[PDB]
């Protein structure tokens, strides 16, 4: 997965450039999920990816669901 | 009991009504007279004895 | 409709007994107090009382120095009364040997709490000041009470003396080789840009100049070169968008032939400073320019 | 002698209830459309430019031409109203939404209220009222002014939910004190023609002016002076990301063009900025010292 | 001082023959012997330095507000702008708040300094007009 997961920072850091700019509702609950978004790294063992995903997509689409005001 | 002694201290405010001695003249009072100092606030104007 | 009331010269309101006196004229009645003569009724000059921390009270016991009011995110306290001196620390415009030496005056938790708050924010420092005046009759005490003229001549009380603003030598520059027999006094805040940070470069330019045209534009001469600076970072930097290179604010106005070089004395430390002397105030507002 | 007053008296008769209310407006500035000296009440006050399709700008282009004044000793049949001198001090009432911290740069700008109710009426008189222009500290003003101009540039397009949700956030100003929210100028699905004025008198400079400008920077460019002006062709290029391995490394610029037809381009970019004018430059009128407690009254030397 | 550099010579006597007059106020006017000097070219580098400045700060939605607006409106104000233009619903490319706000402050500099090159000082505010024209009381002295 190297090659993907290079470029996978790259799609998940270009996430950060919109979020910190997009109006919310709540813009101190919104600033929480970036801030874990921009943590994200990869240990050098590779069983432990499949936590990081799990860590980011959920915190990624929690955001994603308040543009178009998802419950 | 863990391996620590405890030593607290805690002031205590008791209200106090101090009596005042002193002697006959022990000390000099001289004063100039009073003057009324003019300020301007923009309505009402104070002043300051 | 009195034509006698109409060729009347004004009358006085000195020629008036005072106004406490009227009052105890129809009871005849002599109170202890003098009211006799009422103290500081006879000024132009605005003032108004700010209490001071005691951290800040250095180089501000000399009659004469800018106030300026400096809001910073916590509201204790709300604002804070920067000196022209501790503002100087963050001046490129000081020398080295002059920065190091002032700056070790400046030794208190309060006063250092200033530097701190110029770093936090990304916001550029001249919009977070406002000058208020100058320094007069110091309190001086664990809370000290500045007074502080908004309009007209600094002096002391009932005009026994007449109080000279106090600015330092390195921050005073002058453009024209011949002054005039007036020149207005100005406060101007010039950025040069950098790529960590966009450092301030304090100056005081008196100059006979009073419109604002002329003004500005004798203005791009000495400083063409922060321009050049500002031009290449508006090209450097998408998305970074830096505004203004300098700002100008009226501070007053002074006889020009009152200007000579003089120093303070505070600590056992002189300090050389320009010394503008009969300097009325007449305090004006920033103006964004490049 | 009486020191010099503006007399005032209203046409409409006067309840012991109703002069008590102005006894809070004791020390409130009351703007004045001309300098006079007798004066009908119908002429007193901001609302007599009220307007229906007129939008804020129109309050504000003649708010700045009115003479300001204050309030000074009703009457009861007349009132008086000293103009403010210059240089002089003058006490003014915190009718504005924020408090006033002690040297703050006061100045004036027509009221903004917006939906829920809130303090607001007090004078109804002959189906008519006494509103008053906020006064509010030269910052803020400086960030009201804008708030409003962004979003007649949104007002075109409320169908899509980023900028449905963009507005709602400059409609919510957020700074010290207690926030206030500002009304949507957008109403009826249309912008009105002051603010469609307003966002005209930019629109063109944001446009016109890029073309016009390419032709006289390439001249001057010989000339060398300070050598800003080649590294402000670059400048002209409005990019954001360096350029591709592409054309063109030169901005844009006019081909042919008639010989009189570029004159009145350039005659048409500047006149769009005399509408432009009152909101290019917000002016001081008003600088406090001392506060009074509570932040009701205050002590403010005049300006202007 | 703009329309007389890169123009050919006998092109600029036909804009200053006319340039010059003035129809403010029905009454005509003409100027003294207008002359391009190193006076307006101070002028003209001044001007020519900010207004390129204000291309590079329009937002990208904010330039095409002209061609936003043609599209759905139209008014008489509107057709004289449509000329003046370059010759020849959809997704805004992007809507932040606070980029929005930055770029409108920073454009605000640029025309302020902009504007008082045209601009002067007041000198006087008339408040009445005498009927004879000749005086009039003024205020804010110079």
């Amino acid at each position: 997965l190297s090659s993907v997961l290079e470029e996978f920072e790259v799609r998940c850091v270009a996430v950060a450039r919109r979020g910190y700019t997009y109006p919310f509702g709540d813009r101190g609950k919104a600033r929480d999920h970036l801030a874990v978004l921009d943590r994200t790294e990869f240990d050098t063992d590779v069983r432990h990816d499949a936590e990081i995903v799990e860590r980011a997509l959920v915190s990624a689409v929690i955001l994603a669901k308040m543009s178009v005001r998802e419950t | 009991h863990p391996g620590f002694a405890l030593t607290a201290v805690r002031t205590d405010t008791f209200e106090v009504d101090m009596l005042l001695y002193s002697g006959k003249s022990c000390t000099s009072v001289i004063i100039n007279n009073p003057i009324v100092t003019k300020e301007e606030r923009d309505i009402s104007t104070t002043y300051h004895v | 409709m009195d034509a006698r009331a109409v060729a009347k010269r004004p009358r006085d309101p000195a020629d008036e007994d005072n106004e406490l006196v009227t009052a105890l004229k129809a009871k005849r009645e002599v109170n202890t107090i003098s009211v006799r003569y009422l103290y500081h009724a006879d000024h132009q000059a605005l003032t108004a009382r700010f209490f001071v921390p005691e951290g800040l009270v250095e180089f501000e016991a000399q009659p004469g120095a800018l106030l300026i009011r400096m809001e910073t995110g916590c509201d204790s306290p709300r604002h804070l009364y920067i000196s022209l001196y501790l503002l100087g620390i963050r001046a490129s415009n000081v020398s080295a040997s002059t920065r190091c030496l002032l700056e070790s005056v400046y030794t208190a938790s309060a006063a250092r709490a200033a530097l701190q708050w110029l770093d936090l924010g990304p916001h550029l420092l001249h919009r977070r000041l406002e000058t208020l005046g100058c320094v007069k009759t110091v309190s001086l005490g664990i809370t000290s009470l500045l007074t502080c003229v908004m309009r007209g001549y600094l002096y002391n009380t009932l005009k026994t003396e007449v109080f000279a603003l106090m600015i330092p030598k390195d921050m005073y520059l002058t453009w024209e080789e011949t002054r005039g027999r007036l020149q207005y006094v100005y406060l101007i805040i010039v950025y040069d840009y950098d790529g960590p940070e966009t450092r301030p470069g304090i100056y005081v330019l008196t100059s006979s100049i009073a419109h604002w045209q002329t003004l500005v534009d004798v203005a791009r001469g000495k400083f063409a070169r922060e321009r050049c600076s500002f031009v290449n970072r508006r090209i450097t930097r998408p998305r970074q968008i830096p505004l203004c290179t300098g700002v100008i604010q009226k501070l007053g106005w002074c006889l020009a032939d009152d200007i000579h070089t003089s120093f303070l004395v505070h600590k056992e430390l002189k300090l050389s400073v320009v010394r503008l002397d009969n300097f009325s105030v007449e305090l004006g507002d920033f103006r964004e320019f490049v | 002698a009486m020191e010099a007053n503006i007399f005032c008296t209203f046409d409409h008769k006067l309840s012991i209830a109703d002069v008590g209310k102005l006894t809070k407006l004791v020390a409130a500035v009351v703007p004045i459309p001309q300098r006079l000296h007798l004066i009908k009440h119908y002429q007193l006050g901001l609302h007599q430019f009220v307007d229906h399709t007129r939008g804020y700008v129109r309050l504000r282009g003649l708010l700045r031409n009115m003479t300001l004044t204050l309030m000074r000793r009703v009457e009861g049949n007349q009132i008086l109203l000293h103009v403010p001198t210059h240089g002089l001090l003058y006490t003014v009432l915190n009718t504005g939404p924020v408090t006033w911290e002690k040297g703050d740069a006061l100045c004036v700008l027509p009221p903004l209220f917006h939906g829920p109710l809130a303090r607001e009426n007090l004078l109804t008189l002959g189906q008519w009222e006494l509103v008053l222009p906020w006064i509010v500290p030269m910052p803020l003003a400086l960030e009201i002014n804008q708030r409003l101009l962004i979003m007649g540039l949104f007002s075109l397009d409320r169908s899509y939910e980023e900028v449905k949700a963009a507005v709602q956030q400059l409609q919510t100003i957020t700074f010290r004190d207690a926030t206030f929210t500002i009304p949507d100028p957008v109403i009826d699905q249309h912008l009105l023609i002051d603010m469609k004025t307003a966002c005209l008198s930019m629109s063109m400079v944001a446009n016109l002016a890029s073309e016009l400008t390419m032709t006289y920077v390439r001249k001057l460019a010989l000339e060398d002076s300070s050598m800003l002006l080649v590294k402000c062709q670059e400048l002209l290029m409005r990019l954001d990301r360096e350029r591709s391995v592409g054309e063109p490394r030169t901005p844009a610029r006019p081909q042919h063009v008639s010989p009189d037809d570029e004159i009145a381009r350039l005659s048409a970019l500047f006149v769009m900025l005399r509408q432009l004018d009152d909101l290019i430059r917000e002016q001081v009128v008003f600088t406090v010292c001392d506060v009074s407690p509570d932040n009701k009254s205050a002590t403010c030397i005049f300006k202007g």
